[PDB]
């Protein structure tokens, strides 16, 4: 989770909610052909730089087809600002709901394991990360460079609280975190391994003035998919760190 | 009667069996406020009945309930795309399905070209061991209107909700019974279940019993959902065909008397010293081998509508032609790369992609008596373990062709490979879990063999037991430890380089992760 | 490895010789970008090599 | 003509073998040849009669048609 910037409040969500205040977000969705809802979702989305919220994924500039709008409680919720976020397809929207579970990544993964579970405390918050309360430099979670899977990192979590809670469970937040929005499937470590791949590939020739460049496309500029990612691998690498502190000049 | 009823017979006037077929369902009942009258509905079945273009007939959706291994079931093949891949495993219930539509098709293919209605329930063996309550249920789909139908049994100690109802059969039968007596040339629905029992196919067993009927449309749903592709019936119906176009067969049955007589044996045993007779003999086999060569050539010149069932035949073997028989001793004659040579001596998976084709070309013309295009006709058609008999280059090759050869054919067929699930999109591919039915993860219609067979079949893309394997976990758990260079590194590096080679895009990487490494301790020893 | 003759497999190809040549940003490039990323999921291994790989050499320029 | 030659191995020593045929037409240019195999029956035979258990290979082939 990069962690996103929350901006006001816009007009006509306050419009659709002064209007019925006990009302669905298929109300909303369904309502006036959907003008204010896919206006919502790019207000969303634009708040969020098009970047997955669990997921961390490129969303389609062009086609807004690609993207869905959940609730990080289950669905007034269905009207308040701290509950909605953009989230990837998570491999769904190809067929409906008969999919096979453990290779789902995003959101769908978390209705099937919250039917599979009956969870009756639809409250998320407290239980897992919220993406809005995150720190904006959080160090959390690590990975081993063999499989790309991402772990918690106990030395971090031990020295921060989250939700609220006391600051002993917060590896407990963190793993359930993980279990819960399946963040360790198939094609996302696949992608983790890739950026390695291209992180370790302008290395071979030990020229630091790409090696730089790397570093400034990477730290500075907008924010990417996959962000976590570069930032753990950029840290861990102590190379990187003696160039970005002025260690090593070219 | 209300605008609604105008204007679906409107509708119907301008062909439209679904209209007319509506119609009949509401003169049948009281729908809308019609008053019930048998002569419109009489009329409207009569219009129907010059209505039937085509319709493709499929299966739709299916319902088990205790049968074989499953419990409950309900599938819905695909309808706008004709394929269904049915993934499964070994053991988890592929063949379930499969039988489950032939149980219900023999009743439809009973009350196409027969009389009377004959068809198989579920048997003693069948029943789920626990409970006694089986029941099949497929929901056809003609063009625009559904037909359900129900298979049930119930055991003798006990009576479960198990009412058979076999309703809806009873009227497409009926439809196309009255449509078949105004034009005698009609589509008729293909019905065909081939098991995995098409193995043991072409052979001499069937060639040789070569040694009549006019082949109406209503036989090739003869002997159809049996299991094998007969080769015998596609012999028979060759020989039939180019029938149509006797001194020469009264001399070859004059000459075999003659020269097998024990007279001429005894001589020729008597004097084993006999050049002048021998030269005489030699005469004789020249004799043989020129009646024989004449009778042939009496053959291999013209052909008939046959080349368009022989077209189907070559597209899917690449490299053959010439497809005749031989008037001597029996045999089918084929080319391959410019050798005649003889059926019986091809190979298993060529005579079975042969036989198949054939069979189903056959079963096509025969339904389809007159039209442009006869080879692409309507109907089911099911097969089992595809990939039987086939090599990887034609298992990424055959439903393409299929589909294509063969346009309006459903073909619900099961797999055990990953080369032939790569073909079709995602979203019509069934994996049978342990008990329930799963839906395949997007990104199958092209993607690599690898990724299918890790997240489709379960199964890792490299072995997760020999030695070779452990040696690379073992690399790859090392160099990423902290030592790269720590003398066991070194130790399997230097094997797994010479056992793969310095070329490969699994040690590349993982050798190039070790160069920054060493890189990365040159800067260090400074500090 | 992958299909022979197949409309997505060309598309691959059509996508992946364009990257590395003339028109990265152009006409076809995010209309195919858009249709296979729809299909095979937008996150697999081919095509985030070749967005990262895009990503750098429109950086470069 | 045609001619299949096997070459059977055991503990080391070989035993030779070739079978083949030719058209009756033409003087047969190549004549069957049994020489080894006769050789390692009548071992395998011998072994038998002087101790009733003595272990003796397995020769099987598994045709398609063992899917019936
Ligand atoms: N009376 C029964 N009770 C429970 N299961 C049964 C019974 N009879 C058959 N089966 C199941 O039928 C299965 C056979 O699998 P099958 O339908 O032939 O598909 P495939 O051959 O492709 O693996 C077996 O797994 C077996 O468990």
């Amino acid at each position: 989770l990069k962690r996103i910037n929350k901006t006001a409040e816009d007009q006509f969500l306050i419009n659709f909610k002064a209007q019925n205040p006990n009302g669905t977000w298929d109300e909303f969705r369904n309502h006036e052909q959907g003008i204010l809802y896919k206006r919502l979702k790019q207000h969303i989305c634009n708040d969020q730089m098009y970047l997955c919220a669990y997921c961390e994924i490129d969303l389609d500039r062009e086609n807004e087809h690609e993207i869905k709008v959940e609730h990080f409680k289950s669905k007034n919720w269905h009207l308040e600002w701290s509950n909605l976020l953009a989230v990837c397809l998570g491999g769904t929207n190809t067929g409906d709901d008969f999919e096979l579970p453990a290779n789902l990544s995003c959101d769908s993964y978390k209705s099937h394991y919250e039917d599979k579970n009956k969870i009756n405390d639809k409250d998320w918050t407290g239980k897992i990360l919220l993406p809005l309360t995150l720190p904006d430099a959080h160090n959390f979670f690590t990975f081993e460079k063999v499989t790309g899977k991402l772990l918690p990192n106990e030395s971090y979590c031990n020295t921060i609280s989250i939700d609220g809670k006391p600051a002993a469970e917060t590896l407990s937040i963190v793993t359930k975190t993980i279990e819960v929005l399946n963040l360790n499937c198939s094609r996302l470590n696949n992608a983790r391994r890739k950026l390695l791949f291209h992180f370790n590939n302008c290395a071979r020739e030990r020229n630091l003035r790409k090696l730089h460049n790397l570093l400034l496309q990477w730290n500075q500029g907008e924010p990417k998919f996959f962000q976590t990612t570069r930032d753990i691998i950029i840290r861990d690498d102590r190379i990187c760190q003696g160039l970005l502190n002025g260690t090593i000049r070219y | 009667l209300p605008s609604r009823i105008t204007k679906l017979i409107k509708k119907s006037e301008s062909g439209d069996f679904a209209s007319s077929y509506q119609l009949y369902k509401v003169f049948g009942s009281k729908e809308y406020g019609v008053e019930p009258d048998e002569k419109m509905s009489d009329y409207f079945k009569e219009l129907s009945a010059k209505q039937l273009e085509g319709g493709q007939l499929r299966v739709a959706d299916i319902h088990l309930e205790n049968y074989k291994g499953f419990e409950s079931l309900i599938m819905d093949f695909s309808m706008k795309k004709n394929s269904t891949i049915l993934v499964g495993n070994n053991g988890c219930g592929k063949s379930t399905i499969l039988d489950a539509i032939q149980k219900g098709l023999t009743h439809l293919s009973s009350r196409l070209s027969t009389r009377s209605h004959n068809g198989d329930g579920i048997e003693k063996h069948e029943l789920r061991k626990g409970q006694n309550y089986a029941s099949i249920a497929i929901n056809y789909d003609y063009m625009g209107i559904r037909f359900p139908m129900i298979i049930a049994t119930t055991e003798p100690g006990y009576e479960d909700r198990a009412k058979s109802n076999y309703s809806g059969i009873n009227e497409l039968g009926s439809i196309f019974k009255t449509a078949h007596s105004i034009n005698p040339n009609v589509s008729f629905p293909l019905i065909a279940m081939y098991t995995v029992e098409r193995a043991n196919d072409v052979s001499t067993r069937d060639i040789e019993n070569s040694e009549a009927q006019i082949w109406d449309k209503f036989k090739a749903y003869n002997k159809s959902l049996t299991g094998k592709a007969d080769f015998k019936l596609f012999f028979r119906w060759f020989k039939e065909l180019i029938e149509i176009e006797t001194a020469l067969r009264a001399e070859i049955r004059a000459k075999e008397k003659d020269l097998d007589n024990p007279l001429l044996k005894a001589l020729l045993a008597e004097n084993k010293n006999s050049e002048t007779t021998k030269k005489l003999l030699e005469d004789h086999q020249n004799s043989l081998k020129v009646l024989k060569e004449k009778l042939n050539s009496y053959y291999s010149v013209n052909s008939k509508t046959l080349h368009t069932v022989e077209d189907a035949m070559y597209s899917f073997l690449p490299g053959f032609s010439n497809l005749k028989l031989q008037r001597a001793p029996l045999d089918l004659i084929v080319d391959k790369n410019n050798v005649s040579l003889s059926v019986l001596q091809l190979s298993q998976g060529e005579k079975t992609i042969l036989a198949l084709i054939a069979d189903i070309a056959r079963r096509l013309t025969l339904l389809n008596p007159n039209s442009v295009n006869p080879l692409d006709g309507t109907g089911i058609v099911l097969i089992d373990e595809i990939d039987l008999h086939l090599h990887p280059s034609w298992q990424q090759n055959i439903i393409p062709r299929l589909e294509k050869t063969f346009k309006n054919i459903q073909f619900i067929v099961t797999t055990h490979s990953p080369q032939v699930c790569h073909t079709i999109d995602s979203q019509n591919i069934w994996l049978l879990k342990n008990g329930q039915k799963f839906k395949a993860p997007k990104g199958v219609r092209g993607a690599i063999s690898s990724w299918v067979l890790e997240n489709l079949f379960e199964v890792a893309q490299r072995p997760p037991e020999d030695k070779y394997t452990k040696l690379l976990q073992e690399y790859k758990n090392l160099v990423f430890s902290e030592k790269y260079a720590s003398e066991d590194a070194r130790k399997l590096g230097a094997t797994l380089s010479q056992h793969f080679g310095p070329d490969d895009e699994t040690l590349v990487e993982l050798k190039l992760e070790i160069e920054k490494r060493i890189w990365e301790d040159d800067f260090e020893k400074d500090q």
